[PDB]
């Protein structure tokens, strides 16, 4: 049983509320959405990063475990052409959980980015067999929100 | 032919397909099963066939254990999606397969096969090979097969799914017409919402086996047991609001909505044992959206794509303060250009209201029928 | 409730079995069928009904062979030990010297064969025996009859022209006497050479010389009152038990060792080079018969089926009197435009050339048939959306077909392999050995599959049958094709 | 049909070319078997083309005395007759034993439920691997002891060679359980509903079904049968009890170097196999 | 990208599947084929996107003659119904597929990926078999090759046809969104005429091959061109009315219901090229009928089923005195028993009329809208 | 091109306008119904009758050209139980154009059963290449109605 840890601090919120059709659906995958009020997107599990996006709005990550994540700022925040955000990490770099991957601007994006929520859903559902989602307020990783059972 | 279900659970080994399920189903009541491709729902009608095994719990049908029953001994018929018929054999003989062994009576049997040919319009081909019939005709062939039986119960895992679209949606009433002539228990199966709510009179909504509600058709459209219900049954989606309740009273929650703006209403809801503080969402739909002028929740935004069905007119807008695409639904024609604004009322009176869980306050507001 | 109406022969004849020797045969006549009692029995194992007389074939014509083969290996089964010791005693006993005894007789014809009647002096109950045709050697039991037989009795000249076949008679009374022809108008009675008593000890009557049964070599040999060996001993030996000096001989040195290791590498390459040309040539027409852009689909279909179609038998055999050095058409043709005749039997790289052509010619079309069906699993959707993006016909072949037709095609790769690993009917047939290997004390081959060369070890025509060696050769074949089938599986 | 690129003539012209190249290769050596029947005498040396249309191997090689008018009255040197009619005796019997066998047994393999099912699958695939060749020095043994005991299938007799073929039905097997699946999987379930055993469904409704496949795969199998050389050559002995398949060995003899009646009998072979092996495969469309 | 037909016409022998058709597409504009399962609507599609030969006429994308043209040098995308999908390659690979080949670079094929992959969301299953992904994620892949390509024209044939119920539904936005964004050419293809509707700029409706109609969403709604396309639009099937006809006039036609009371009333309908005495059929909407107090024309009948949807009520009227079941919608919810006497009106401005060949007399009545 | 003679007198009203969805969706077949105004059912073309129901409300005949015809009168008449219809013609029996099948009692029939419409279709629809349905009034056993061509 592994358990994965908030990318960010804010409000757990149900990933069917998210204003976005790829999201709601649990097409992309399934998981939970948080309401940004930190100020860094940290790596929920402890594995390989595999790929940050050229809007470094976003990234996916494979734990050791065998569980393919995949963290998203905001909807449809792409079209602001990375105005806002900034790289830290690196594609194919080893990190830890409380690893900065992706820092910030939260008042920039509140008035600008198409939406702020940002939802947490793992990739390679097939893999889990039983997953569930946790309640309440969170913090910078360290409290965690969803446990898993591969 | 009264069948009833008690903490009916069943597994493959590791996998638990369905946790303990309650049904109570009563003599001449037409229920259908609903969810999601694979969810029970397909197992479940198995199970009570008999052609599936029974891990825990207990099955009555007409007052007596069934578990142990083998499924000719049980008094029911079947109708598979594949429609299951013999190529080898007449269409009379795939009606008359069950009395032609085990007991056979000649006279009988060409008695009872006219009788529903007659009705099904197939009396003109009986003497026919099954693959020289049309889709639509074979279905009639399945169909007619059990009414030669005549059973306690009818099992139907999902008859329309091999029809054209058009086609499709006229036949349904031919299954309303079959039930009351008829007046028999009948247990339907089907993935589409809009077949149960015109056909049933208690559907059972199934997720991941699960049983997420059990009522009548109108019991779950306008008070739904969790999220999954709500936005399953309905031609649109609901529109989710994820709230955040701010203060309680004596018989209705107040919530605030998640935009910079703020703002708070009054839902005439269950307010017994709910949190301050707590991020609980707010359910409305496209239907009970009323007009900006009347409501007091004022909602302002811009209109991205208007559909036009002729019968109704759906609008997108998306509001300026929540970061969230609202769906408005108004009967008959209203034009409204790309991009022009278009601002709606949030009625206090027609929303549900869902915790982090899933399940859902139970509405106070009364409404007729129920 | 019907166990006991079958319960009766499983135990009756398993005993039966179990009696008369027959000890390799009486375990599967219980095993195999104890458990069809079973199964037929309970309703608990409905299922099992349906694939037990399934089992019933391969259980009983597969799989005991297949063990029985293996038990060979250790056992001395040869030419010279053909049969069991107790089989071995009774032809001794038959052997014998002369004890004239006057027996005077009457060779009369009945229907379309002869007949013999002997007629005896001292008692004075003639003697006759049944029907039997001139050829070879024969036991004729004599009945009894007082009244004289029927018919003329055939002349000096009838008798002299089948003098050899009508000596080579042994004649047996219902008394125990054996009687051979002694002359033109005599037969005569005979004491047996050899007398049997208590123990399994022979004793002979002429030289008084004692033979003791040699379970060492599976002969009779002879001791003067001292020790357990030498001596002279005589050939009609027996079938006897040895140990793994069947399986050592092979390995350790000896002139065996030496075309083993040689024809095993050439059985490995003749498949791969096999399975190679007609996966390739079979793809490639598979894809062109099936191609939308043509004709005659239907006429080019049947045509290259042909190969396939046509029985091995046959196909093979013409082949052979093609490719025959001196004469044949395919070399009077090689002649005509080149200058060139290719000894295709008797040089050892050419023979190896035929064998691959001849093999690839059945081979192709049944690859193709094998492609063609596989071909179809793929859907027109990927070459429409490949032609959408300017596709040609070769990258459609190389990118799209060939890489998705390697995995399914992986497990039929290697079956082929299998099976032209242990192609018997072509080498037996076409070449019957091809060029022959010298010095070795087993018949062997330049062309010849390991398959070949067991058989040819236990079947030769006059080259020391070995049906132990042979047997004990194809247990390491058994090993080596056969247990190739776990890559066949478990990796696909 | 989609639209053609390149003219598409160019690609096709010598695709039509290697094609009529590749089919003439192939049937040359059939060719000269047809050949051979229209030549004159069994010599080799001289013009390729036959010289002289003669009739020897067409009598010869079916049953006549027919002779020139220098050698003498000859009589057919081999009875290929005797020979075609044994194969069909020995086919005709072991294809309905393979049917019979592997009827029952392919029906569990794709309709129905048992846990043997996985390894039994997997054992029948790997002794078949294994082929009936391998082992004809046990052969030969077996139908010895089991041939004194029991006359009319020991060996050199038709017995012998029909309990033999009964093994190899593995394959056979697997055809018939491909076929099986193609039909709708609720056939079983729904006769089950009615009141029906699944012997009494098996009997009354998947097996008039699966005739079609059955008559394939006899008549696959009684092809296979003509053909089977090692173990047909091994039982047999006899001059006048050979198959079609072992018989035409004695005509490619070192010494008696007959090829010229070679062509006859090997129509003989061909022809009347070679209608049903053609349909047999084209009559599958199931 | 403005591709036109004239005249088009194929056939396979003698069996004429499509006869002379003609459509005029603009640049930019959203066209839906429309139609039964087979009936040109599949083999269409694959004429203009040179899959299929055309038989005879022209075909005009972007004023050039494309009949003799491969598809490849056509310039244009196209998305199947299977997805076509190539299993023995990545997802990555699968839409980069069209760049690989002919002219291949290696630089820039991993960012045009990129920036597909960005706004469909599929930059973190690129190293992916398709095998692995699910079906809504399948169809994604599919679209994202096309989109890699950049093409002029887009071709979709049927692509919401492999997901679930409730996805297919809340996927149709995407489409919408996906054609302002881009602003291009689409010939989007379906089954399901609502599909057609919120799409569509200019639906096109076939018939066994033949062009039914083309137009405005709203126009095959309210003035349909026959028998077929006003049977086929509309949530359920429009009420047909075998009148005959009495009188006509400058611009209005009398007809006599074929009850026993045989009432007459006059249809503000075109009444060119009508005979009277000749029977044709009167047409009316479920959603148009009025209730009994306020029309003129009563009707009254007993009520056979009622159909709850919560948002609708659909109610099925047998009518005592002509021989026909009629379809009543009202909207919100109506409490009426089975059984009970329920009258209503029939309004001649929306009704439409069709003769015995099938073609319908054009409404004269002004709709908002059109 | 064979030429289908109306079984009843009448008017040809569209097979789509049929209240039954069995008939007017063409599942049964494709082809015209006729307003019952007569007082017999005459056989549409030379050829064999197929079958004839036991309510003797409706029967099926096949034509010597080889089409296979279907004639049932009114919507759900079945109810009836043969309350109204007298069977003349015999299964197997065969027959002509102008030939009575069945004889009936029009104004029992019309206040009683739901309806009175005749659908008039075929069976075997794969055998006919091209079909046209004509208009107008018809009469008993003389006016056309439907020109299909095998
Ligand atoms: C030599 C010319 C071969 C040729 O021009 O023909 C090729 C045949 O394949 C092939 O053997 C490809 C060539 C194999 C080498 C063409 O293939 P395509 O039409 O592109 O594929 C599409 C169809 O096959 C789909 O069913």
């Amino acid at each position: 049983t592994i358990e994965i840890i908030a990318p960010l601090s804010g409000e757990i919120v149900n990933i069917e509320d998210v204003p976005d059709v790829v999201f709601a659906e649990k097409i992309v995958g399934d998981g939970i959405a948080i309401k940004p009020t930190g100020n860094k997107m940290v790596a929920p599990v402890d594995g390989t990063i595999g790929k940050i996006f050229e809007t470094n709005h976003a990234f996916s990550i494979e734990s050791d475990s065998g569980v393919e994540l995949f963290v998203h700022f905001g909807i449809d925040t792409v079209e602001l052409k990375g105005e806002g955000f900034k790289r830290i990490a690196e594609e194919g770099q080893r990190v830890k959980v409380g690893d900065t991957v992706i820092e910030f601007d939260l008042p920039l994006l509140e008035e600008k980015a198409k939406s702020t929520l940002t939802p947490v859903v793992i990739s390679n559902m097939d893999e889990i067999k039983e997953l569930i989602k946790l309640s309440g307020s969170v913090t910078v990783g360290e409290t965690p929100v969803i446990r898993i059972k591969k | 032919a009264s069948v009833q279900l008690q903490n009916v659970t069943k597994a493959w080994g590791e996998v638990v397909v369905s946790k303990d399920i309650n049904l109570d189903i009563h003599e001449g009541e037409f229920v259908v099963f609903v969810g999601p491709s694979g969810c029970g729902k397909s197992t479940l009608l198995r199970m009570i066939a008999g052609l599936e095994t029974i891990t825990s719990g207990d099955l009555f049908i007409g007052e007596k254990r069934m578990n142990d029953t083998p499924p000719a001994e049980r008094g029911v018929g079947m109708v598979f999606q594949s429609y299951a018929l013999y190529p080898h054999l007449s269409v009379a003989e795939n009606m008359s397969f069950g009395l032609k062994l085990a007991g056979a009576k000649k006279e009988v049997i060409n008695q009872r096969v006219n009788q529903v040919a007659e009705v099904l319009q197939l009396a003109h081909l009986l003497d026919r090979k099954p693959k020289a019939l049309s889709g639509g005709q074979r279905q009639r062939v399945a169909i007619g097969r059990t009414l030669v039986a005549e059973p306690s119960v009818f099992l139907l895992d999902e008859p329309l799914s091999n029809l054209d679209a058009a086609l499709r949606v006229q036949m349904r009433i031919e299954i309303s017409r079959l039930h009351k002539r008829l007046g028999r228990t009948m247990i339907y199966v089907t993935h589409d919402q809009v077949e149960a709510m015109t056909l049933a009179d208690k559907i059972v909504v199934l997720d991941a086996g699960r049983v997420a509600q059990v009522g009548k058709p109108l019991e779950l459209y306008h008070y739904p047991a969790d999220r999954f219900v709500a936005g399953f049954i309905g031609s649109p989606k609901m529109n989710f609001l994820p709230v955040k309740v701010t203060a309680t009273a004596i018989d209705q929650v107040q919530v605030e909505l998640p935009m910079p703006n703020r703002q708070q209403v009054w839902l005439p809801v269950e307010s017994r044992d709910v949190q301050v503080g707590a991020n609980m969402s707010l359910g409305i739909r496209p239907e009970h959206l009323l007009p900006s002028d009347i409501a007091d929740v004022i909602l302002e935004g811009e209109v991205q794509v208007v559909e036009q069905l002729g019968n109704e007119t759906q609008i997108h807008i998306q509001i300026p303060s929540i970061r969230q695409n609202l769906v408005y639904r108004q009967n008959d024609v209203v034009l409204v250009e790309e991009g022009a604004t278009f601002a709606i009322g949030l009625p206090p009176e027609r929303c549900h209201l869902f915790r982090e869980d899933g399940t859902a306050c139970r509405r106070l507001h009364k409404e007729p029928g129920v | 409730s019907v166990l006991g109406l079958l319960g009766l022969l499983v135990g009756y004849l398993v005993v039966l079995m179990y009696a008369q020797g027959e000890y390799l045969f009486a375990i599967t006549t219980l095993i195999l069928s104890s458990a069809g009692l079973y199964i037929f029995a309970n309703r608990k194992a409905y299922a099992w009904r349906y694939v037990y007389p399934g089992m019933a074939g391969m259980g009983l014509f597969v799989l005991f062979p297949l063990v029985c083969t293996i038990a060979i290996a250790f056992t001395n089964y040869s030419s010279t030990n053909q049969l069991t010791f107790e089989r071995a005693q009774e032809v001794l006993l038959d052997r014998s010297w002369q004890a004239g005894k006057t027996y005077n007789f009457g060779l009369y014809p009945a229907g379309d064969e002869w007949q013999l009647a002997l007629s005896d002096g001292e008692t004075g109950k003639n003697y006759l025996s049944d029907a039997f045709k001139f050829g070879g050697e024969q036991k004729l039991q004599l009945k009894e009859t007082t009244a004289q037989p029927e018919g003329e009795r055939a002349n000096l000249r009838v008798i002299t022209q089948n003098r050899q076949a009508l000596s080579d008679i042994t004649a047996i009374l219902p008394d125990g006497n054996k009687v051979m022809m002694s002359s033109l108008r005599q037969f005569s009675g005979t004491q047996p050479l050899y007398t049997l008593d208590g123990d399994g000890t022979l004793t002979n009557n002429q030289s008084g010389v004692k033979y003791r049964p040699n379970n060492q070599i599976g002969f009779y040999q002879s001791i003067t009152a001292d020790g357990n060996w030498g001596d002279e001993k005589l050939s009609p030996g027996y079938t006897v038990t040895t140990g793994w000096k069947n399986f050592t001989r092979v390995f350790t040195d000896e002139g065996i060792q030496k075309p083993f290791l040689a024809i095993f590498v050439w059985t490995v390459v003749f498949s791969l080079i096999t399975v190679f040309l007609t996966v390739a040539v079979g793809m490639v027409l598979a894809c062109l018969v099936q191609w939308e852009a043509l004709r005659g689909k239907a006429v080019y279909r049947v045509l290259l089926i042909l190969p396939y179609a046509v029985p091995s038998f046959i196909s093979i055999l013409i082949f052979k009197g093609l490719f025959n050095q001196s004469f044949g058409e395919i070399n009077m043709m090689l002649s005509a435009l080149f200058g060139v005749k290719p000894a295709w039997f008797s040089d050892p790289t050419t023979a190896r050339t035929m064998l691959i052509i001849v093999n690839t010619w059945l081979g192709y079309p049944y690859m193709m048939i094998l492609c063609m069906g596989l071909l179809k699993a793929i859907p027109d959707d990927l070459y429409e959306a490949s032609a959408m993006d300017g596709a040609g016909p070769f990258q459609n072949f190389f990118k799209i077909t060939l890489p998705l037709l390697i995995k399914p095609l992986t497990p039929l790769m290697i079956a082929s392999f299998a099976f032209n690993f242990n192609n018997f009917v072509l080498i037996q047939l076409l070449t019957n050995g091809g060029p022959d290997r010298l010095g070795t004390t087993t018949p062997a081959g330049y062309t010849d599959l390991l398959v070949n060369y067991t058989y040819r070890i236990a079947f030769e025509g006059g080259g020391g049958q070995d049906f132990g060696l042979a047997a004990a050769i194809a247990t390491l074949i058994f090993l080596l094709v056969g247990a190739l089938a776990i890559v066949n599986l478990k990796a696909t | 049909a989609m639209v053609q690129p390149k003219s598409q003539k160019a690609r096709l012209f010598i695709t039509h070319l290697l094609l009529l190249l590749f089919i003439a290769a192939i049937m040359f050596p059939l060719l000269m078997v047809v050949a051979i029947s229209l030549r004159q005498g069994n010599f080799a040396t001289g013009s390729l083309i036959p010289e002289q249309i003669s009739w020897d191997h067409w009598k010869l090689a079916l049953g006549f005395s027919v002779e020139q008018a220098d050698g003498r009255i000859t009589p057919p040197p081999f009875p290929v007759l005797l020979w075609l009619w044994n194969s069909v005796k020995v086919a005709g019997i072991s294809a309905i034993g393979i049917v019979a066998l592997s009827t029952t047994c392919a029906y569990a393999f794709a309709r129905m439920r048992f846990p043997g099912k996985a390894t039994l699958l997997k054992g029948m695939l790997i002794f078949q691997m294994f082929p009936a060749v391998l082992s004809l020095v046990a052969l030969y043994a077996l139908f010895d002891r089991l041939g004194e005991y029991i006359p009319f299938i020991g060996l050199n007799t038709h017995g012998g060679v029909i309990f033999a073929y009964l093994g190899g039905i593995a394959l056979h097997v697997w055809t018939i359980k491909g076929y099986f699946e193609t039909i709708d999987s609720s056939l079983e379930e729904a006769a089950a509903l009615d009141g029906a055993t699944p012997w009494q469904a098996f009997r009354l409704v998947l097996l008039p079904l699966s005739v079609p496949i059955l008559a394939v795969v006899f008549i696959l199998s009684f092809i296979a049968a003509i053909t089977e050389v090692p173990v047909a050559s091994l039982l047999l002995r006899d001059v006048n009890s050979y198959t079609l398949a072992v018989g035409m060995q004695q005509y490619l003899n070192p010494q008696n170097y007959l090829w010229g009646d070679f062509a006859a009998a090997a129509v003989m072979s061909a022809l009347p196999i070679t209608i049903v092996f053609l349909l047999a495969q084209r009559w599958l469309v199931n």
